[PDB]
RNA sequence: GUAGGGGAGCGUUCAGUCCGCGGAGAAGCCAUACCGGAAGGAGUGGUGGAGCCGACUGAAGUGCGGAUGCCGGCAUGAGU
RNA sequence: GCGAGAGCUAACUUCCGUAGCCGAGAGGGAAACAACCCAGACCAUCAGCUAAGGUCCCUAAAUGAUCGCUCAGUGGUUAA
RNA sequence: AAAGGUGAAAAGAACCCCGGGAGGGGAGUGAAAGAGAACCUGAAACCGUGGACUUACAAGCAGUCAUGGCACCUUAUGCGUGUUAUGGCGUGCCUAUUGAAGCAUGAGCCGGCGACUUAGACCUGACGUGCGAGCUUAAGUUGAAAAACGGAGGCGGAGC
């Protein structure tokens, strides 16, 4: 029981909600939005509705493995 | 801290309204009633003096007003909003003009209402309060 | 008879709390008058010469008060505590 | 491990209900109306602190105005001739002089007027 | 004394002039209505007034006034010809809930209030 | 149709309503014979005495 | 000062550990004008009848006025 | 408010531009009044000077001073 | 579906009292019946009895703040506490909004339950730590009121 933890080596988490202190309401989320919603999937490469840079671009070459040399 | 007094006295006067504009005598008396001339003045006490008005019959109203000056007394009843010229009310019952005036110039809460009573209104030069020995107040702006 | 803002009015011999004057249990503080605490009456520079003395009496954390604020519709509610530090002073007027 | 409110809520609540007394109907007895009543009460406390600072000032003023006028002076003229002869009195005190101390107010008057002309 | 426990040991509670109609099948407010006339009156008076009050709760109320007078004279050695109604009141019992059908499908919780009627008799003298 | 009350009523008014429901006390007298207590203009219930006897003891 | 990011902390339980209390009375509950910058926390008095406070550290089902929220109790409407 | 367009040199109108304000702004004023005029509230004070705006009574403060106007209650709502 | 608790032990209340009873008031047992079988604590809404101060010319988001009255004196005779009269002042809360007292949403009241979490030996960051051109194990094995072993693989090492 003697001991103690390194200053700054354990940060107490965030429990969002709970008071006006505090993170009132909303929970970081603001007012409405698709973001507002308890639901998975959005995701991360989903820009706009749209068509992505990702698929707007030239697929060059292919994929060979090969012998790779150890430095 | 600041000095809250105690209401002894009960002090009386005689405003002679003979030949004075209504509004003016109206505020002179309204003020003597409210109390504001009492340096020990106090806002939740009705310190003010008692005012006896004589000759409310012979008040001065500046023309043409008494032929223009309406008084509107609504009655609850449709076609109620009845009228009255200042000369009408004056020949009828003049203390109800003076009363009416002074009463717009006093607070409209529990107090003010109660203060009304500190007004004694007559006409000619006669009052029945000779027992109250009223101090003949004047007409100035001081 | 003023003292950190507030004027005062003393007769002779009494308490009066003011604010954080310096020293501890029984210094000896003195102030220049604006007005005669009684007889004959004199005022101003004609009465600065006439002064008063007054010995300290105590150091003080006064009676509690809270500072609460509110604005509707925002969730703006603020709650703080406060005590104003005063010094107690015994009047010994010249 | 689970941790019921157990106790805390009753605590918070009572706190409010003990602030909450003298209050007319439900206000003094149901939590929600109580705490609520107190939100507004908050507003009124804050403002009315500075406010009373105004109101008293008003009171002192009307008493002095009176005083002045009791001889022949205006408030404004008295107080101005009491700025002129530099008689740097608080006005709270001036009220005090005015209503509890007669002949003193008399002198302060004669002074202000002198310095005025 | 010292301990609460010691006081418990020593004293015991005696109830002077008191009796209790427990669990009586009548609504509080009704029964109060009778009882408001008993209170503070020459205890025999109460026996008479309670013969000519025409409400239903006259009788359980009177029953409890004889009990009190009884308990007051016997168990407490008091003075009949100076005994009176020091206290009287009633509060709620466990109210007795049953269903009534109504128009169409709806139903209803109808509550048969009970009453704890209670009188305290006493000695009334002026000096 | 179907008028209901707008707001729940207070303990205060409600008990100002009840302000009259207060029972009036039988104004009684003692009955010259058997000696219980009779209602004025009725039969003293114990004996049966209105001036001689009627309903019986 | 709204959404928002940042900073320091108050309380709840379970847990490791120490200080330690308790039938001359634990927790819980009830009253109050004390203390802390605030979450809060102490003093004493009445309740109760067998358990518990405090410090440091760890882990959370960890703080409710709202959701026409859920369970339960009791009010209004009504002596209608 | 100033710039323009669509409108009917209509709108608590709409679509741009531009400054400030409310939004997210309490305080005084404009009777009342998100936007307007003054002004950006770290606590305490029964302390003092000012801003816009005011100073017969309600309601703090000149029923002020001098040179005038209108007599119509204009003031206290419009035009050829 | 909701359902739990007398006491240490039934020693479970002979017996007298009002009542048909129910219920209670004694007694007697017990440490306690401030445990008596509607039997541990007994919060709050909610209903009542008594008492203080108040209230029948008054206009109100029910508060605030100032003063007077009356009352009380166990953190308590002063910055008092309870209550009150008179004054000034003052548009419930939440959510939703360009803008809410809103005649816009929600809700009878009080309890109690009620919502930003967990997993992966994934990703990327901030704080910290241990070794540091080096850093590290996983499955498992053995022991296990403890942990140690386990290089198989992982990350760094050079880009284009
Ligand atoms: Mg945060
Ligand atoms: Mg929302
Ligand atoms: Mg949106
Ligand atoms: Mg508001
Ligand atoms: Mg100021
Ligand atoms: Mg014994
Ligand atoms: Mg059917
Ligand atoms: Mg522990
Ligand atoms: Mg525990
Ligand atoms: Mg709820
Ligand atoms: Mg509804
Ligand atoms: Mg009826
Ligand atoms: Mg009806
Ligand atoms: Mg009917
Ligand atoms: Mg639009
Ligand atoms: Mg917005
Ligand atoms: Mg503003
Ligand atoms: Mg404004
Ligand atoms: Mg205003
Ligand atoms: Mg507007
Ligand atoms: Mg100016
Ligand atoms: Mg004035
Ligand atoms: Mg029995
Ligand atoms: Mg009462
Ligand atoms: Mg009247
Ligand atoms: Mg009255
Ligand atoms: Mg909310
Ligand atoms: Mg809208
Ligand atoms: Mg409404
Ligand atoms: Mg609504
Ligand atoms: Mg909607
Ligand atoms: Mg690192």
């Amino acid at each position: 029981h003697d001991l103690k933890p390194t200053p700054g080596s354990r940060k107490d988490r965030k429990r969002v909600g709970r008071g006006p202190g505090g993170t009132d309401k909303t929970a970081g989320r603001g007012h409405k939005g698709q973001k507002s919603r308890s639901g998975a999937g959005k995701g991360a490469f989903f820009e706009g509705g749209r068509s992505r840079l990702i698929a707007r671009l030239p697929k060059r070459g292919f994929n060979n493995v090969g012998t790779t040399y150890e430095v | 801290k600041t000095y809250i007094p105690k209401n002894d006295e009960q002090n009386w006067v005689v405003v002679d309204a003979s030949g004075v504009p209504l509004g003016r005598l109206a505020t002179l008396i309204a003020s003597r009633i409210r109390g504001k001339h009492r340096p020990d003045f106090t806002p939740n006490m009705i310190q003010g003096d008692f005012v006896v008005v004589i000759n409310a019959a012979q008040v001065a109203l500046t023309g043409k007003k008494l032929d223009d000056k309406v008084y509107t007394r609504y009655t609850g009843y449709q076609g109620g909003l009845k009228t009255e010229t200042a000369r009408e009310a004056l020949s009828k019952h003049p203390e109800r003009v003076i009363e009416h005036a002074v009463f717009g110039m006093l607070p409209k809460g529990r107090q003010g209402r109660a203060m009304h009573t500190r007004l004694k209104v007559y006409a000619g030069e006669t009052h029945p309060h000779s027992a109250q020995k009223p101090q003949v107040l004047k007409t100035q702006p001081l | 008879i003023q003292t950190g803002g507030k004027q005062y009015r003393v007769s002779e011999g009494d308490v009066i709390r003011v604010e954080s004057l310096q020293g501890e249990a029984g210094d000896k503080v003195e102030l220049k008058a604006l007005f005669v605490g009684g007889e004959q009456t004199v005022f101003g520079e004609d009465a600065g010469k006439y002064t008063v003395q007054a010995e300290v009496v105590e150091h003080g954390r006064g009676k509690k008060i809270y500072i609460r604020k509110y604005k509707s519709g925002v969730q703006y509610r603020r709650r703080t505590g406060h005590r104003q530090n005063f010094t107690a002073i015994k009047i010994l007027g010249i | 491990p689970r941790a019921k409110t157990g106790i805390v809520r009753r605590r918070r609540h009572k706190k409010v209900l003990k602030r909450a007394k003298g209050f007319w109907g439900s206000r003094s007895k149901q939590y929600r109306n109580a705490f609520q009543t107190l939100l507004n009460a908050a507003t009124y406390e804050y403002r009315d602190r500075r406010n009373k600072k105004r109101d008293f000032r008003r009171l002192w003023i009307q008493r002095i105005n009176a005083g002045a006028r009791l001889h022949g002076m205006n408030y404004s003229t008295f107080i101005n001739g009491l700025k002129r002869a530099n008689i740097d009195l608080n006005r709270k005190v001036l009220a005090d002089i005015a209503a509890r101390e007669p002949e003193a107010f008399k002198a302060l008057v004669d002074a202000s007027r002198n310095a005025r002309q | 004394f010292r301990n609460k426990k010691q006081r418990k040991q020593q004293v015991k509670l005696r109830k002077p002039g008191f009796a209790v109609a427990k669990y009586v099948r009548m609504s509080p407010r009704k029964v109060r209505l009778v009882v408001d006339v008993i209170r503070g009156k020459s205890v025999q008076d109460a026996e008479d007034l309670l013969r000519f009050i025409p409400r239903s709760a006259s009788e359980p109320v009177a029953k409890v006034l004889n009990s009190a007078k009884a308990n007051a004279l016997h168990n407490d050695e008091m003075l009949e010809d100076r005994l009176f109604v020091k206290e009287a009141y009633v509060d709620a019992g466990p109210t007795l809930k049953r269903l009534i059908p109504r128009a169409r499908g709806s139903a209803n919780i109808i509550k048969k209030r009970t009453s704890h009627i209670t009188i305290i008799v006493a000695e009334k003298g002026n000096k | 149709k179907h008028p209901v009350p707008k707001k729940k009523t207070s303990k205060s008014k409600r008990d100002m309503r009840r302000s009259h429901h207060a029972l009036t006390a039988p104004n009684l007298t003692e009955c010259p014979q058997c000696h219980g207590k009779k209602l004025s203009h009725h039969i003293c219930p114990n004996c049966g005495y209105y001036d001689g006897r009627q309903v019986l003891a």
